[PDB]
């Protein structure tokens, strides 16, 4: 169990020490990493992550990569946490149809960050066998009463109206420039799919 | 009111409009989850409704902005604000209009158009064969939310005059589901239609002229009925519009066609159909199998308990007492604010506060807690709780409990795949098994101050 | 258009639909694709086949 | 037995109620499904096994792409050795419509080779080279493995002129190397030497063409043809660290009399 450093299909095992609680009588969390290979431009220098911890945001990943740079004495900067659909909210695109779970893409600013941080995961993967007390503890952000009752709080009227006017102010003008004939061609193709 | 689009309909579909709200409606008692009653809102049939669902719901939103502008403009005794509706999957732009009267009651307004079903069935036609049953679930919750609830509250409010004892039986039965933590997975209207069969079909017994006889016929019928082999077909009329022979046999053909593809009933357990729901799956899909077998099993423990020890006070006390048995973990919860007085329950809420953000100061954190815990652990865990903490949360109404069951999908080692949706630990470099304790740290750190006790398996 | 309006949620809502003549506008919303129209009203309704007294549901309009 | 061969192409429960509880415990594992399919096949319940394949297409989770790709491999195995051509043309059509169609052709060719229906195979090698040959390299390679194994080297000689006509210019280097590796492994090594000589005369600066052509000759183990080709490398331009890897292959091969001649040459080139 301790000697498991990398998966058969190349996923680096990443342990985490877990915080104690009043109701609970040393456990570890296992997030698995991989280099992401893609021809997509915004999907470059990403780490494909499986089994993310609870409420993992860009800030806790900047903290953890800051701990990795603090330990193995290297340079790496985190750019953007991509595809964090933790509850299943952005899995199915509804708007394109009316017209990969527990994974993420850890986008870095450059290839030196994913090379240095990838080798830092190569060195961090062996600590389950080498030093079980030198692992990094994952500190969960803990929602209080206020965070759960934020979803009972009302919508802000002014930014909603700003979303209406700035939302329609782009699409109504662009689609107003692309009016009838093009949409009649597209729905003509939709009727072409209707017949056969 | 004067609008650019004339209102076609203002149709109430609330439970308190069909008299099934578990708490009776108390003025200014907003802490109850049945406080805001949903109302369907329909405008005139006009081509001003766009061909994209986000701009459609934002058009509904701006229409509710005009309604709020007139309402705050001239009817300032009525208070109002806006909220989101995310219970429909992947339509995050649904905004409900919450209105608080000086009579102390609150309503949420939602808008239904004719462009809706064209866009949803359009989206089903646009979908490839991969994503189709999830859009069947979104369209199914959409149909259960906007379309047949008008005929449901219409029909039950209609024939409710013929069965006067139906309301305390169905409210007490929903409290029985609340005590046994089965209310969170089961929709309310399904429990109404399960609860209506000894009334709409009293034979060979009589129509129940008491709360005791009705609730005992409910528990007896649940303890005797087999959902696997037998359907449930209802005639929702008044005593001497009934179903013909060909329609009854057609619904039985729907049941047999359902049992051709789901013979063990894992995907669909309860088939409760009628004239209002010929499909029988509108309010009964998405519920786990141990909810069904646990409901039938607790029905057999209750009914066989009354066969064994007779009927006295202690047996009725054991009807409403959670045994808390056969669970993988037990989470003991306590909110720091008791809400039994503010839910309007005698053992007084008189006004709404000046700030609407203070209304969240008298809400249920455990409902959002178990809600998002079901949203994240949908593939890995089965999580049950008490929805109405002011009813069954002690003497102050401030304690909850999360009974958690590991699904049989994640009991052993599995091949590691990227779409596993499980918190695992490796047994080798190839296979992984579920990590219980890391999930337990996520639950405790997710419920940092309210988780008081934690029992394991 | 007449049949989709009726057989749901009787005079408590039905006469309440009749008063702001929403149904007459619903006629106008469909008639516009053929030939538009003017004043259209329903002008008359009558009852012939009330089933029974039903005093209890008759007290629902009462406070 | 039947399930591992489906798992071969892709890259104790003893009753009815045994598998049905494991389908509750594992609705997304084709190891559970195909064993319950092979439970019906060994009981000669082919018609019952046809509907179980239809149930698995609607039961297994939809994000499981390669898992559902296993099922269509199992379905094509059903009506090939139990069904007819009219049953085979229905499943294979619907398999190409729902998943990636080119991967369906690569598995169905693999079934005909194992089931030894070579007359139906080469007809299907011909049709897929017509419509996928202008884009895919491996559709000529799978037909390149087919012609050599049945002693049709002259038919496996005209494969390249049809491949160089169909593949673009950036794939012309790839298709010659892959065909000629089948010559040193399965065909005639002299025919493979006539193919790499076109790549040497066209791309001398491409250094890994020299390595593959001496990778296939170490496996050929001919003592005269090794010492010829390794001497023809160093006259071309190789860099500092890359040429030492050529000495790494050339020292250890002669170890497994002429070892002092090859040690006397590995150190003269550092000074000059």
């Amino acid at each position: 169990i301790e000697d498991i450093s990398a998966m058969k299909n190349g996923f680096i095992v990443v342990p985490f020490k877990l915080p104690d609680h009043k109701a609970l009588p040393a456990s570890l969390h296992f997030m698995f990493a991989k280099r992401h290979q893609s021809s997509n431009s915004n999907e470059s220098d990403c780490l494909f992550l499986v089994n993310l911890p609870l409420l993992s945001n860009i800030e806790h990943m900047k903290k953890f990569v800051g701990q990795l740079c603090g330990k193995y004495d290297t340079v790496s900067h985190v750019e953007e946490l991509l595809y964090n659909d933790e509850f299943g909210l952005h899995e199915v695109d509804l708007s394109a149809l009316t017209s990969p779970r527990n994974t993420a893409l850890l986008k870095f600013v450059d290839a030196a960050s994913i090379n240095n941080c990838w080798n830092a995961l190569k060195k961090y993967s062996n600590l389950h066998a080498k030093h079980p007390n030198e692992l990094f503890e994952w500190t969960y952000t803990t929602p209080s009463f206020t965070t759960f009752v934020n979803f009972y709080k009302p919508l802000d009227i002014d930014y909603l109206k700003e979303d209406i006017h700035t939302h329609m102010a782009i699409f109504e003008q662009r689609e107003a420039q692309a009016q009838e004939d093009v949409q009649s061609s597209i729905v003509d193709e939709d009727g072409f799919t209707l017949v056969v | 009111m004067k609008l650019p689009l004339s209102v076609k309909s203002i149709l109430p579909v609330g439970s308190a409009f069909r008299y099934t709200s578990l708490c009776q409606p108390v003025p200014f008692a907003y802490s109850d989850p049945d406080f805001f009653q949903d109302v369907i809102l329909e405008f005139e049939t006009s081509p001003k409704w766009p061909d994209e669902i986000t701009s459609l719901e934002k058009a509904k939103t701006a229409f509710l902005l005009k309604i709020q502008e007139e309402l705050s403009a001239n009817s300032s005794t009525y208070r109002s604000f806006f909220s989101r509706d995310e219970s429909i999957p992947y339509n995050l732009e649904i905004v409900t209009l919450n209105i608080l009267t000086p009579e102390g009651y609150g309503f949420k307004f939602r808008v239904l158009t004719e462009r809706d079903e064209i866009l949803y069935l359009r989206a089903i036609a646009n979908a490839r064969n991969e994503l189709k049953p999830e859009l069947e679930a979104t369209f199914l919750k959409f149909t259960a939310k906007y379309l047949a609830s008008v005929r449901h509250t219409r029909t039950l409010e209609n024939i409710s005059h013929s069965y006067q004892f139906y309301s305390p039986v169905v409210r007490l039965f929903k409290r029985w589901l609340d005590t046994h933590l089965l209310l969170g997975h089961i929709t309310d209207e399904l429990a109404e239609l399960i609860a209506i069969k000894p009334f709409v079909d009293p034979a060979p017994y009589f129509i129940p002229g008491s709360l005791e006889n009705g609730f005992l016929k409910v528990l007896k019928f649940i303890s005797q009925w087999n959902w696997k082999d037998d359907p449930l077909i209802l005639d929702l009329v008044k005593p001497e519009e009934r179903l013909t022979l060909a329609q009854y046999k057609g619904i039985q053909m729907n049941f047999t066609n359902l049992r051709n593809s789901d013979p063990n009933g894992t995907h669909l357990q309860f088939f409760v159909a009628s004239k209002n729901d010929p499909s029988g799956i509108l309010y009964s899909s998405g519920i786990p199998l141990p909810i069904a077998t646990r409901l039938t099993a607790l029905a057999k423990v209750a009914v066989n308990l009354l066969q064994t020890h007779g009927l006295n006070q202690q047996t009725i006390n054991l009807l409403f007492t959670p045994g808390l048995k056969d669970y993988d973990f037990v989470v003991d919860l306590r909110t720091p604010i008791g809400l039994k007085s503010s839910c309007g329950i005698l053992s007084a809420p008189s006004n709404f506060p000046e700030n609407l953000n203070d209304l969240s100061e008298k809400m249920d954190p455990t409902y959002q807690l178990v809600k998002y815990l079901n949203l994240k652990y949908k593939n890995s865990l089965i999580l049950s709780s008490r929805k109405y903490i002011g009813v069954n949360g002690g003497e102050k109404g401030d304690k909850n409990v999360i009974t958690g069951l590991i699904k049989p999908l994640f009991k052993g080692a599995h091949k590691f795949r990227v779409n596993l949706d499980c918190n695992v630990k490796p047994v080798d470099d190839e296979n992984v098994i579920l990590n219980k304790e890391a999930i337990f740290h996520e639950i405790a750190a997710f419920g940092n101050d309210m988780v008081i006790n934690f029992e394991t398996d | 258009i007449l049949t989709k309006e009726v057989q749901g949620s009787t005079l408590a809502q039905l006469t309440s639909k009749l008063i702001p003549e929403v149904i007459n506008k619903e006629i106008e919303n469909a008639t516009k694709d053929i030939f538009p129209l003017q004043n259209i009203h329903v002008r008359k309704v009558k009852l012939l086949k009330q089933p029974k007294f039903d005093v209890g549901a008759l007290m629902a309009l009462h406070g | 037995d039947w399930t591992a061969s489906i798992l071969d192409q892709a890259q104790a429960p003893e009753s009815v109620a045994d598998f049905e509880r494991l389908l509750i415990g594992n609705p997304n594992s084709s190891v559970v499904w195909m064993n319950y399919m092979a439970f019906q096949l060994q009981l000669s319940e082919i018609e019952k096994a046809r509907e179980l394949a239809e149930r698995a297409l609607k039961t297994i989770n939809f994000r499981e792409e390669a898992e559902k790709l296993n099922i269509w491999i199992a379905m094509l195995n059903l009506e090939n050795t139990f069904g007819t051509e009219e049953t085979l043309e229905e499943v294979f059509s619907r398999a190409c419509q729902y998943m990636d169609s080119y991967t369906i052709h690569t598995k169905l060719l693999g079934i005909y080779e194992i089931s030894e229906k070579f007359d139906k195979a080469a007809e299907l090698f011909k049709a897929t080279a017509k419509k996928f040959g202008g884009e895919k390299v491996s559709i000529w390679v799978s037909w390149g493995d087919f012609l050599i194994s049945h002693n049709e080297e002259q038919e496996a000689r005209t494969i390249l002129g049809n491949a160089l006509k169909a593949l673009p210019k950036r794939n012309h280097i790839e298709v010659v190397r892959k065909f000629a590796q089948l010559e040193f492994a399965k065909g005639d090594p002299e025919r493979g030497r006539s193919l790499f000589e076109g790549l040497v005369a066209d791309a001398p600066k491409r250094i890994d063409l020299w390595n593959v052509y001496v990778d296939q000759e170490v496996k050929a183990k001919d003592k005269k043809k090794v010492e010829d080709l390794f001497e023809r490398i160093i006259t071309k331009k190789i860099t500092r660290k890359q040429a030492k890897f050529f000495f790494n292959k050339w020292l250890q091969f002669e170890e497994s009399k002429t070892i002092e001649y090859v040690k006397a040459k590995a150190t003269e080139y550092v000074a000059s």
